[PDB]
């Protein structure tokens, strides 16, 4: 119902909106007498400096640090200093036969990253038929994973296939 | 208790074929053969005779269900009135059929007696009104049917042989 | 049948305690009114040295 | 006389209206702090406008309610307080009233929240039964009776709107060994020769019997048998309708009911 004041205040859209002071602040000072508006020590400092400058993205290491002790993570020659930020080598230590370690080179946190690429796929996997079939089963299992995550999903499926390898 | 029966609303094919389809639907729902009974019908000009579950009969033109007598106990009295109330007109049509029971329930369909007769169905419950709960059974069983129309705002009550009014109404509709 | 069955049940229950002692024992409680055919037995876990484990 | 809640609601409503109009007028003292993109302050303005509409609507809705107060206020009860200062030392009465109410509320809340106890363990009369039966029988629409023909043990039954009576024969204090029936199907008045048990039904109320047995093994408090039987009878009373069936439709099975938490729902699902 009270629409005249609304549209009338909306008319004064351009930059010259200052008389509102003389129209309202006398009445406000009359009814309200608050000395406490912003007397406390305060200053606006939005940003000074924000960057890692010390390590890899925190989310990845923080998440992989809580994985099982069955795995072991370390670093290769540093060919992923800034962008990749991870070049990991994992060796499954459990009640099963081990295998060739993965590459584990990830991308930004969107994670469309099939991090291992099997650089030594051909010979190291044609060495024996058993591990060759193991690799084949792994690859067949990987494609069904929608938007897999190298951090958890990839390694988990790899361990699952390696433990199912005994048929 | 004794829920009111329902007229055979579904009538689009052969009565025998209709009974067959009803039995097939009952079997698809899942039930067991709870035996077979009969529903007699003999009017006297009014009192429609009948017998069902067990050794007891009813016949009443318009009364507050005076039944506590068996078949013989009433037949002897009827025969005794060979000139007082002997109004044995043309034999009224009477249906029969088997009975099934899914769970805590019972179903019973009727058939034609002379051939141009109805194929009505009868269902009851185990509670004392519960008219809402029993409905969903037929709603899942068949399409739009089972009007019910019980004697509401009375507590006749519990529907003791009260279905005879609708039975005689369907019998007159010929 | 009821008699021999109740006897076998009681025997099994009392032997359960002997067969497992270090394990949480079992308390036995029978009804005070047992019908001819009907009867009831109350049995609780009754974890040792505790009363707040009646779950 | 529960209009106090609506009146407190109206109090809160008018306080919020005053606060809102004050804040609206204070915010109009200055424009956009630092927009730099547009004049989107119109959004907040319209929000405050709608808040004013909300306030007006609430005021109207509360005016519609709260019809009127009764004549002769205070109902002549504090006339002593209304009396002269000769007899009034009178405010002490209201003080004690408020103190008692506050203490009662505090004790209730404390007892309620203290339900999660920390007692790791609990270690170092044919007159209470009749009293408990008399106390429970004062409740309406739920008639009880007892004959006890077996002996020292208690034998009793309860009735409801229908004839679905329940036979509960238990010990002196706590309820156990119960059974259910429906519509005189038990006839436990002089069944055969006397008030027989027969531990049976026509294969429909077996589920209800199992539920009641489970409840008996659930409401078994360590002490306070009165509270135990009260909870028992409240649990029993929850079947007076047997019509609704949440978390499902009322066609899932023979019936639907299992309210151990004072709320019924479709059975065979917990």
């Amino acid at each position: 119902q009270p629409l005249l004041d609304a549209v009338l205040a909306n008319i004064r859209s351009p930059v010259f909106n200052h008389s509102l002071y003389r129209t309202f602040v006398p009445a406000m000072t009359a009814i309200h007498g608050p000395p406490i508006t912003a007397p406390v020590v305060c200053t606006r400092k939005r940003r000074l400096e924000d960057d890692e400058r010390q390590s890899i993205p925190s989310v990845l290491q923080g998440e992989v640090a809580r994985l099982d002790p069955k795995f072991l993570v370390n670093l290769d020659p540093s060919h992923c200093s800034n962008n990749g930020t991870v070049h990991l080598i994992c060796k499954l230590d459990d009640k099963d036969l081990p295998s060739v370690p993965p590459l584990e080179l990830s991308v930004p946190a969107d994670y469309p990253a099939q991090s291992p690429l099997w650089i030594d796929r051909q010979w190291q996997y044609d060495a024996n038929p058993f591990l060759q079939s193991v690799h084949r089963c792994m690859t067949s299992r990987l494609l069904q994973l929608p938007d897999k995550h190298s951090v958890t999903a990839l390694l988990n499926t790899w361990a699952q296939s390696v433990h199912q390898a005994c048929l | 208790v004794t829920c009111v029966s329902q007229m055979p609303v579904a009538e689009g094919k052969s009565v025998q074929q209709t009974v067959e389809l009803l039995t097939r639907k009952l079997e698809m729902l899942g039930a067991e053969k709870q035996g077979t009974f009969c529903v007699d019908c003999e009017t006297y000009h009014g009192k429609l005779m009948y017998v069902m579950h067990y050794p007891l009969s009813c016949f009443a033109l318009f009364e507050n269900g005076p039944c506590l007598i068996a078949d013989t106990n009433f037949d002897v009295l009827m025969v005794k009135l060979k000139g007082f109330f002997q109004s044995a007109k043309a034999s009224k049509i009477e249906t029969r059929g088997t009975r099934y029971q899914y769970c805590d329930f019972l179903v019973k369909v009727g058939t034609v007696t002379m051939g141009p007769s109805a194929r009505g169905i009868s269902v009851e419950v185990e509670y004392g009104d519960c008219w809402s709960l029993l409905l969903e059974f037929l709603q899942s069983f068949l399409g739009s049917h089972t009007p019910g129309a019980p004697a509401v705002f009375g507590n006749a009550v519990y529907g003791p042989a009260d279905t005879m009014v609708q039975y005689m109404e369907l019998f007159n509709k010929i | 049948a009821k008699h021999i069955f109740l006897r076998s049940r009681a025997a099994a229950t009392i032997d359960s305690l002997a067969s497992r002692i270090e394990d949480p024992q079992i308390q036995a409680h029978w009804s005070n009114i047992n019908d001819v055919y009907e009867s009831s037995v109350k049995v609780l876990i009754t974890s040792q040295g505790y009363e707040q484990i009646c779950k | 006389s529960v209009n106090l809640e609506a009146f407190s609601q109206a109090i809160s409503a008018i306080q919020a209206l005053r606060s809102s109009v004050s804040r609206v007028f204070d915010c109009l003292k200055d424009g956009m702090r630092n927009k730099e993109t547009l004049e989107g302050r119109e959004k907040a303005f319209i929000a405050h406008f709608q808040d004013n509409l909300h306030s007006v609507n609430r005021d109207l809705n509360e005016l519609e309610r709260l019809s009127n107060l009764v004549g002769k206020p205070s109902e002549n009860h504090p006339l002593h307080n209304s009396g002269l200062l000769s007899l009034d030392p009178y405010s002490q009465l209201l003080q004690a009233y408020k103190w008692s109410n506050k203490l009662q509320y505090h004790a209730g809340l404390a007892s309620g929240l203290l339900n999660q106890q920390s007692l790791k363990r609990s270690a170092n009369p044919q007159y209470v039964d009749d009293v408990i039966s008399r106390i429970d029988r004062m409740f309406p629409e739920m008639s009880i009776h007892l004959s006890r023909p077996n002996g020292t043990s208690a034998m009793l039954l309860v009735t409801l709107g229908k004839v679905l009576k329940v036979i509960v024969v238990m010990r002196s204090l706590f309820i156990d060994r119960t059974i259910v029936k429906g519509y005189n199907e038990n006839v436990y008045t002089e069944d055969g020769k006397l008030d027989i048990w027969s531990k049976s039904n026509y294969q429909v109320f077996q589920k209800v019997t199992d539920h009641a047995t489970t409840a008996l093994l659930h409401y078994q408090l360590p002490q306070m048998p009165d509270v135990v039987v009260r909870s028992f009878m409240t649990w029993l009373r929850s079947y007076i309708k047997l019509f609704q069936a949440p978390c499902q439709r009322c066609g899932k099975f023979l019936q639907d009911g299992l309210p151990p938490t004072w709320r019924d729902f479709r059975t065979l699902e917990a």
